[PDB]
């Protein structure tokens, strides 16, 4: 246990968080560079956190090039360490650093492609990510991108119930969730992905809501307030209000101007209101948008 | 019907074969018996009812307990500590917000300490190597229900009832995979309530014929018949509630005419 921890040299702090701290570190014996997520177990005396339980148990089942690798788990008397492969940057910082120039469309296509592959793998293995946002996506100098941060992930061999607290940050939250649906479905991860796709393309968040109601309105104002014909059952949902304003759908070529016909087509299918009709990661991968996908390398300002 | 419905069933079938405990582990335990296990599980059902936990939580905990006992010798007075820790972990994995450890210490009538429970959690995690996402009868039934055009709530409650009863007796359920137990429970429930049998769609989906389910079916039918006489009754009581359409009160058919 503590023997393994002695073989690690702390390099520098990567990030913070509730669960604990993540450090870039090096295996002294092998030279392998890794990310060490340190979890203190005396900050609640509630045992191993539910998030660690889930991230660990689900992640060790997911081995795919586009999903962050959990290399090891060290459980001491009062500390829990998760050892991950290391990647140079996260999508949020990169988007931030690309503000002036924007991310080239070919790289954007490559990233979406890889993200869908990673997501399809998760879903075909009954795992819902539930927290897809720029910050949780890792990228390296080779041009690969991987899903990370499976703290809120969940197995859905049995339907997953909706929880008020454990939910995606507002901006990437699917409409079904905002309207108060009972269970999550793979559709919520696809929705988050569509929002990220659009953000990369335009350089601005698609639906930057200030509150739950404001988030819904942002979505309605762009995609149109949904009705029974568009989304059967919507008017019966828990948080739906007949007093909701009735907005008309904005033309897609004006929402994501730099996108071509295929891009606009894929995006609208990823943002379909009815979760049963929202495209799946698997089917998205077959879309003609990825007809000419390649693997460019990003310009990382490290 | 979902889009990954098939991929998932295939993967669940793969994983159930791996999280499988040793069938003959109880004979190798020097101090505990099947009856002691029966009493433990029955107790977990009550705990689950007391804290309103999902049924899936119950099934995971039993799976954790049977895997743990397949490699660790445990004494009478420690069996309950292992089960308490198993329920704690299962709750953390499946519940939206699990009960605090203090609650789990309470339901043991302070037989153990918060310290002992947390230490046993660590040991169980180590022994299972953090592989907590195991396939359960509950999960297979769920997948099976989507293949039911005549969606019947009574059929579902009853299948769930029969699936839950199998948890109580290591003999002879330990020797059956979750997908098989689910299959037998599904057919038995469908037969009792609607007179219908294992559907052609599930034969194609699972590859299990009514013939292949027979050995387990005969056992499950027997458990159903004797259900009222069983030493453990927490499950029957639970399924008397209207929430489950009082299916534990339904009379089991006399024969299966297979
Ligand atoms: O999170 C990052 C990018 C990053 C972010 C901030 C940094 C600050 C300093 C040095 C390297 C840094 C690298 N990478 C990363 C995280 C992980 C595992 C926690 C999931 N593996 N690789």
């Amino acid at each position: 246990p503590l023997v393994d921890m002695e073989n690690f040299q702390k390099v520098e702090k990567i990030g913070e968080g509730t669960y604990g701290v993540v450090y870039k570190a090096r295996n002294k014996l092998t030279g392998e560079v890794v990310a060490l997520k340190k979890i203190r177990l005396d900050t609640e005396t509630e045992g191993v956190p539910s998030t660690a339980i889930r991230e660990i148990s689900l992640l060790k089942e997911l081995n795919h090039p586009n999903i962050v690798k959990l290399l090891d788990v060290i459980h001491t008397e009062n500390k829990l360490y998760l050892v991950f492969e290391f990647l140079h940057q996260d999508l949020k910082k990169f988007m931030d650093a690309s503000a002036l120039t924007g991310i080239p469309l070919p790289l954007i296509k490559s990233y979406l492609f890889q993200l869908l592959q990673g997501l399809a793998f998760c879903h075909s293995h009954r795992v819902l990510h539930r927290d897809l946002k720029p910050q949780n996506l890792l990228i390296n100098t080779e041009g690969a991108i991987k899903l990370a941060d499976f703290g809120l992930a969940r197995a859905f061999g049995v339907p997953v119930r909706t929880y008020t607290h454990e939910v995606v940050t507002l901006w990437y939250r699917a409409p079904e969730i905002l309207l108060g649906c009972k269970y999550y479905s793979t559709a919520v991860d696809i929705w988050s992905l569509g929002c990220i796709f659009a953000e990369m393309v335009t350089r601005r968040a698609l639906f930057p809501g200030d509150s739950e109601i404001d988030q819904l309105f942002r979505i309605f104002r762009t995609l149109g307030t949904p009705d029974e014909v568009v989304w059967p059952g919507v008017t019966s949902m828990p948080d739906y209000k007949p007093s909701f304003p009735k907005w008309a759908r904005q033309d897609f070529s004006k929402v994501v101007p730099p996108l071509d016909e295929d891009g606009r087509s894929l995006l609208s299918q990823m943002l379909h209101y009815d979760p049963n009709k929202r495209i799946s990661a698997k089917a998205a991968l077959a879309h003609p948008f990825f007809q000419d996908v390649t693997k460019p390398v990003p310009h990382l300002r490290l | 019907v979902p889009d990954y419905h098939e991929d998932i069933h295939t993967y669940l079938r793969e994983m159930e074969v791996k999280c499988k405990p040793k069938v003959g582990y109880m004979k190798k335990q020097p101090d505990i018996t099947n009856s002691m296990r029966a009493i433990l599980v029955d107790w977990l059902v009550e705990v689950g009812e007391e804290y309103k936990l999902q049924n899936e939580t119950l099934h995971l905990a039993v799976n954790y307990i049977d895997r743990f006992l397949s490699s660790m010798s445990v004494l009478r007075g420690k069996l309950q500590l292992v089960g308490t820790a198993a329920m704690l972990l299962a709750s953390k994995f499946e519940e939206i917000y699990p009960p605090e450890v203090a609650e789990f210490v309470y339901i043991t009538d302070d037989t153990y300490t918060k310290k002992q429970v947390l230490r046993m959690e660590h040991l169980v995690l180590k022994v299972l190597t953090f592989d907590l996402a195991a396939p359960t009868v509950n999960q297979f039934l769920t997948q099976y229900f989507l293949h039911q055009q005549p969606a019947n709530c009574k059929v579902e409650s009853l299948a769930m009832f029969l699936g839950e009863l199998s948890l109580i007796d290591a003999d002879p359920y330990l020797k059956y995979l979750p997908s098989v137990i689910a299959g037998a429970a599904f057919h038995l429930a469908l037969y009792t309530v609607t007179g219908q049998s294992w559907p052609e769609s599930l034969i194609r989906k699972t590859g299990y014929t009514l013939e292949s389910l027979k050995p387990c079916l005969m056992d499950l039918h027997q458990t159903y018949l004797k259900a009222p006489q069983h030493a453990q009754q927490s499950i029957r009581e639970k399924y008397k509630n209207s929430k489950y359409h009082g299916v534990s009160l339904l009379n089991p058919p006399e024969t299966l005419n297979l």
